[PDB]
RNA sequence: CUUGGCCGUUAAAUGCGGUCUUGCAUGAAUGAUGUAACGAUACAACAGCUGUCUCUAUGAUUGACUCAGUGAAAUUGGAAUAACUGUGCAGAUACAGUUUACCUCUAGUUAGACGAGAAGACCCUAUGCAGCUUUACUGUUACUAAUUAUUGAAUACGAUU
RNA sequence: GACAUGAGUAACAAAAAAGAGUUUAAGGUACCUAAAAGGUAUCUUAGAGUCUCGCCUAAAGCUUAUGGCUACGUCAAGUAACGGCCUCUAAGUUUAUAAUCUGAAGAUUAUGACGAUGAGAAAACUUUGGUACCAACAUUUAAAAGUGAAAAUUGUGCAGGAAGGAUAAACCGUACCUAGAAUCUGAAACAAGUAAGCUAGUAGAGAAUACGAAGGCGUGAAUGAGAUAACAAUCAUAAAGGAACUCGGCAAACUAACUACCGUAACUUAGGGAUAAGGAGAGCUCAUUAGUCUCGAACGAGUAAAAAGGAAGAAGCAUGGAAUAUUGUUGUACGACUGUUUAAUUAAAACAAAGCACUUUGCAAAAAGACGAUAAGUCUAAGUAUUGAGUGUGAUUUCUGCCCGAUGCCGGCUGGUUAACGAAUUUUC
RNA sequence: UCUUACUAUAGUCAGGACUAUAAAGGUCCGAACGGGUUAUCGUUGCAAAGAUAUCCGAAGAACUAUGGUAAGCGAGUGAA
RNA sequence: AUGUAUUAAGGAGAGUAUAACUUAAUUUAUGUUUAUGAUAGAGGUUAUCAACAUAUGAACUCUUAGAGAAAUUACUUAAUAAACGAAGUGAAUUGAAAUAUCUUAUUAACUUCAGGAAAAGAAAUCAAACGAGAUUCUAUGAUUAGUGUGAACGAAAAUAGAGCAGCCUAUUAAAAUAAGUAAAAUGGCUUUAAAGCUGUUUGAAUAUUGUGGGGAACCUUCCUCAAAGGCUAAAUAUAAUACAUGAGUUACAGAGAAAAGUACCGUGAGGGAAAGCUUUGAAAUAGUAGUUUU
């Protein structure tokens, strides 16, 4: 079983609660099974990886800018 | 507390 | 069986200290001692044991008829191998048919008034020392069970009672069928021992005793004052009971109808 | 002054003193729950 | 403790005999020496039929527009016990 | 009273130890009294030892100091906030008179600002409190004593008359 | 509530400690270059790592608890190499049942249930009461030897040392942190505090003392670099003197541990005092060897064997060479003593204490004493006058005198008094 | 869940010395550990009780851990 | 805040189409009216472009079987908060300028029992020589009568209004008309000394052909009522929801709560925030500029 981090009901407001835990199971197969390798970054165009990567970095920087502010700092 | 006392 | 629980610390079922100066002693076990001795027949003393929760010594006897073993208060001088018998449930046939008569007050005493034998106080002749005197016709022994204690038979009555002088010197009326073991309670040298140190008292479940003079006026009638002061206050207990002067703590409505000659009060005079 | 009285504190004793079963199963404990419930508390015990 | 002590105690916080299940069900009984014998009368199985040749899929073409059933004059249209019995006679009378 | 007299200890003894004791106001289980042993108890002396001192000096590290970064607190009616003598709610940076002083910082220092901190524990007040005490006032109990009731007899013995 | 002052001041000093290279990602500048790009160097933010140096080390290390506002891909039928759940019960708990007591609430006793800090089959395959018991202490034992556990064996002292049950693999826990370097408790990133196992080696009687292999660390710029005033802290040394200081030898210094070493006073409860005091020896090198061990062949040789060893020798200012163990003696007061006490201003002469003494308790249904809105009832105690409770004193030597008037308690008359009760009376409307 | 006492189940005390014992001692020296004697520092402290040195006990009336019990009309607990 | 209407067990945990709420978390049908409504198209996720009324599938876990460390175990078609009501028990602060009786006060609080309300209730009541005609709520009577040393405490008749309902054959099923009762002494409560309640010890009578109780010490005549047996709606108390009104509030106001009994504090009982919007931008305060003085 994998526990979950305790959190407030509305993120930063509400009572402190804990979501339901997660249960993972590992079966010892009788016949082997191998997963395929993920496509190369230059071959994920069917999923719009180009646009999704730009949005991820934009959100990635937004979380780093907030982390700097949470420390009581500002980007010179 | 203060030790100065005019007892 | 083991002696454990908060009662070892002086607490009752409520959890509060009802007996002061108790707790912290050595782990003990209670010995089931036989104070009635109804089963007749010869009993062989296997060994004289030491009882922690008792002043005298206990003897592990063995019933030669069934082999059952039991404990009894050992007499002064009783050793392993000695044979004891309890004539409380009546006299045996072999002893009754020997004389032939209904009762022979002479020979019965010569064969049954032996050290360690339990007999009714009526079957014991006058002047004999006993140490397990009973009270009721079918009650266990209650008097003179401590070490070195004994009682003498003063006179007998046709009557339902017999007079005996207890260890305290009280000549009182005892039942006719009351049990009594001939001899003296073993360990006669118990009241001569000296502990030697405070730690030996803590092993015996005895905790320190604080004097009333050492407390404040709030927790004792003797407390208060500057320096060592009794306070012009007559000695009393922490609850107001006189501790000296002769105040009897026996209930007045409970008159002792079995007392023939009451104890001799010393009246505060020095003995030595 | 205040003392560090919660040092070495176990959560087994938190449930035996201020738990929920220690109140629904007692006469005085039902008042605490009924009081905290009338006030609107979410944490009725422990 | 200050605040974490005020959360709901879980099995991942204490070990001194604190046990709490996940409502997985009872599959047997405990023994007097700490083991577990599974009673297969309580174990549950999953009856999955043979899907070979089955043509129905979980989606229906959007060309077939949704249409609800009509039961004029009947308040308990779909739940009418009479239309089920009368329909049973003509279609299947034996069973 | 008093550093009581005397003897020993000190070059010098209001101390300590011994003794004399006419003890403001010692005393026998509120125990009296003398040893061995024990003591982070208290007092006094000796030997050794030393920067404790005569009398301080030098050296080391960390602070103090400067530069760069981060960044408090008590405190504060407002201040252009000198000295003396006098004055005055009676101890003046601020009033009177005289004197002195170019403007502004830094590191030291603590004489004053009756400096800061805590609506003084001392003392007194209030027909204010709390605990304790007792032969304070008024009360409640433990406990003791008599008796109706639950509860009926029999002799007596005797006294009222 | 906002914003000033102090003040851009204090502070970022656990006496471990840092120095010089390398390097990744993202971004900001300068130049090359004007086809955008890319390259070189540099700065910022978040990292990683190499060499050298130092600190901790019976830890500031590793493995795990209590716990957790650190983080969620942490994986077990059982043993070796695992706990819980489950079974059994202790101290106790009970809005369970019955009985009893009780102004209600409730309380009591029995039984049941529940309750670990304990006990639970086998496995490198597995499913009666000393004929005793598994408290403390000591002893012996897996046969090459030594050491440390497990369990057992035997014995010793008194303080006399649990209970109960037996005998084809579900569910829950498994991450990370252990407090000197980012996580627990102390309001916090606090020089404090917190459980168990392991915790290299040298050297020692030792877990002391010194070094420190591995490991970790030398903090989140919560800092870094300089200079080395006064003064402060923490230290080192010191001419001559050696308590002249001071309330007072406060502090500091002297002393110190070791040996199977010599010696040791008054006094004494005969045990002590005593490790008294006061002296002697110590490291390196070596002659020498009864046995043990080794090598060669009884004997010979050997310390590249453990030990023994001496009035032997060498060198230096010095061989308890560095670190670790804080003086000796004497006369009194108080308390016998070991102990305990105002957590966080008084550790003592106070409290306790063994001992001593007095009062109290006969147990026939309640021993007295304590507790019980108040009882049943509980401790006392499965005790019995050599028992228990209360009071004072405070081991032991030598002793403890006079007064029973006052006060208290105890006992006592065919007594006086004597409320209720009541013979005999007496009124208002 | 601090603390005082009691209670149940458990755990810890290097090494050495003296003593009648191989083991019988509120014995001795001294770590862990537990106390907190004196002194200095600190006092808006690292700390609303700390740091360093010194000192005391360290087989016992010892210390420690996990549970349990007794406290707020009467006073729980109290080597006071 | 008040008023009116309706209603009569409340919360939490976790999960889920983040207007949609329970693992079916946006179920499936009927009727009418649909712009003269109600108060001749496009659109099934590019969704719900339809309101009203009546039905309907689903609706987990805990409180809430037993146990336990609530949301677990193990079982199973196991399931009811607070406020208000009656009785029992029953203080103190305070006032008296101290303080005992008294007052605070038949108060607060606690315990038991009960329902959507409960309790009470159809005169052994009051009146005064005339008469009224159950209970309950509100006002007047009344800072009255009266008690109390005082301080203070404090009725009833009657009146007005809200409601109105009487009965035993009770619209729910009860009486053969009530004896250890009325009453007395004594110890208390209440109170004006009566009446009423009550522990202890004692202890009656039988209807206006004048038996019993009451009419405020007590006796007597008269009047009045008929105890020791019962049923009874409404007006009333509390909570929830909705609506109406406002010289009520408009964000340090109004509820503590415009996202709240949440965050946070405390071992615990318990204590308990801040925070609206796109508008306006005062004072203090800070760095500068202009003029001016130093
Ligand atoms: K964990
Ligand atoms: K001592
Ligand atoms: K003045
Ligand atoms: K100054
Ligand atoms: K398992
Ligand atoms: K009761
Ligand atoms: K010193
Ligand atoms: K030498
Ligand atoms: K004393
Ligand atoms: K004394
Ligand atoms: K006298
Ligand atoms: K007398
Ligand atoms: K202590
Ligand atoms: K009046
Ligand atoms: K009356
Ligand atoms: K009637
Ligand atoms: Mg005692
Ligand atoms: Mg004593
Ligand atoms: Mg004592
Ligand atoms: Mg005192
Ligand atoms: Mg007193
Ligand atoms: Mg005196
Ligand atoms: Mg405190
Ligand atoms: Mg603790
Ligand atoms: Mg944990
Ligand atoms: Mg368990
Ligand atoms: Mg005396
Ligand atoms: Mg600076
Ligand atoms: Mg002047
Ligand atoms: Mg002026
Ligand atoms: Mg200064
Ligand atoms: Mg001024
Ligand atoms: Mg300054
Ligand atoms: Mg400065
Ligand atoms: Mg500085
Ligand atoms: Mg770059
Ligand atoms: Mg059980
Ligand atoms: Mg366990
Ligand atoms: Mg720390
Ligand atoms: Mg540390
Ligand atoms: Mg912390
Ligand atoms: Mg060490
Ligand atoms: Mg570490
Ligand atoms: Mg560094
Ligand atoms: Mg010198
Ligand atoms: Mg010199
Ligand atoms: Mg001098
Ligand atoms: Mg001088
Ligand atoms: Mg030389
Ligand atoms: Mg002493
Ligand atoms: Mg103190
Ligand atoms: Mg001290
Ligand atoms: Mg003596
Ligand atoms: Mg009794
Ligand atoms: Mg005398
Ligand atoms: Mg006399
Ligand atoms: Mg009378
Ligand atoms: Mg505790
Ligand atoms: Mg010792
Ligand atoms: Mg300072
Ligand atoms: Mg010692
Ligand atoms: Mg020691
Ligand atoms: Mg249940
Ligand atoms: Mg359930
Ligand atoms: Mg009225
Ligand atoms: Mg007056
Ligand atoms: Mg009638
Ligand atoms: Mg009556
Ligand atoms: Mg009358
Ligand atoms: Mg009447
Ligand atoms: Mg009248
Ligand atoms: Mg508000
Ligand atoms: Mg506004
Ligand atoms: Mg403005």
């Amino acid at each position: 079983v994998n526990q979950r981090m305790h959190e407030q009901r509305h993120g930063d407001v509400g009572n402190w609660r804990r979501p339901k835990s997660q249960k993972m199971m590992i079966a010892e197969l009788a016949k082997p099974f191998v997963w395929p390798k993920p496509p190369a970054e230059d071959a994920r165009e069917a999923f719009d990886y180009a646009m999704w990567k730009k949005q991820k970095t934009a959100q990635e920087q937004d979380t780093k800018f907030q982390g700097i502010r949470a420390q009581g700092e500002v980007v010179p | 507390a203060a030790a100065a006392a005019a007892a | 069986f083991p002696k454990k629980g908060q009662s070892k610390g002086g607490r009752n079922h409520s959890g509060r200290v009802t007996v002061r100066h108790r707790g912290g002693g050595h782990k003990r076990r209670i010995r089931m001692v036989d104070f009635e001795r109804w089963i007749p027949g010869p009993h062989t003393v296997l060994r004289i044991e030491y009882d922690p929760g008792r002043s005298a010594h206990i003897a592990l006897v063995k019933e030669e008829a069934t082999g059952r073993k039991s404990y009894i208060v050992a007499a002064d001088g009783m050793r392993a191998g000695d044979v004891v018998q309890s004539y409380r449930s009546g006299l045996p046939q072999d002893l009754l048919d020997s004389m032939g008569g209904v009762v022979d007050p002479g020979i019965l005493a010569a064969r049954t008034c032996w050290r360690g034998n339990c007999l009714p106080v009526s079957m014991i002749p006058v002047g004999t020392q006993i140490y397990c005197v009973g009270s009721r016709p079918d009650g266990k022994a209650v008097f003179c069970r401590s070490a070195g204690t004994y009682a003498t038979i003063i006179s007998k009555e046709t009557g339902k009672f017999v007079n005996v002088r207890l260890q305290s010197g009280e000549i009182r009326r005892v039942s006719k069928d009351a049990c009594a073991t001939v001899g003296i309670a073993s360990n006669i040298m118990h009241h001569y021992r000296q502990l030697g140190k405070a730690g030996r008292s803590r092993w015996l479940n005895i905790r320190p005793t604080v004097r009333g003079l050492a407390m404040n006026a709030n927790d004792h009638p003797h407390g208060g004052g500057r320096g060592k002061s009794k306070g012009n206050r007559h000695p009393v207990s922490p609850w107001g009971t006189p501790a000296k002067g002769g105040y009897k703590t026996r209930r007045k409505s409970n008159v002792n109808k079995w007392v023939v000659t009451p104890r001799v009060r010393n009246m505060g005079v020095r003995r030595n | 002054g205040p003392r560090p009285t919660m040092s070495g504190a176990t959560r087994l004793v938190q449930k035996r003193r201020h738990g929920f079963l220690s109140r629904v199963k007692t006469k005085n404990g039902q008042k605490t729950l009924k009081r905290r419930l009338a006030k609107g508390r979410l944490r009725l015990s422990a | 403790g200050l605040k974490y002590r005020k959360l709901r105690l879980t099995t991942k916080d204490v070990n001194k005999g604190f046990y709490k299940g996940n409502r997985t069900g009872s599959m047997g009984t405990h023994t007097s020496y700490g083991t577990y014998k599974i009673d297969y009368t309580k174990v549950r199985t999953y009856v999955c039929p043979d899907l070979t040749g089955f043509k129905l899929t979980p989606f229906v073409s959007k060309t077939i527009r949704p249409v609800h059933d009509q039961f004029p004059g009947d308040k308990l249209g779909p739940k009418n016990p009479a239309t089920y019995l009368a329909r049973w006679k003509s279609e299947n009378g034996l069973d």
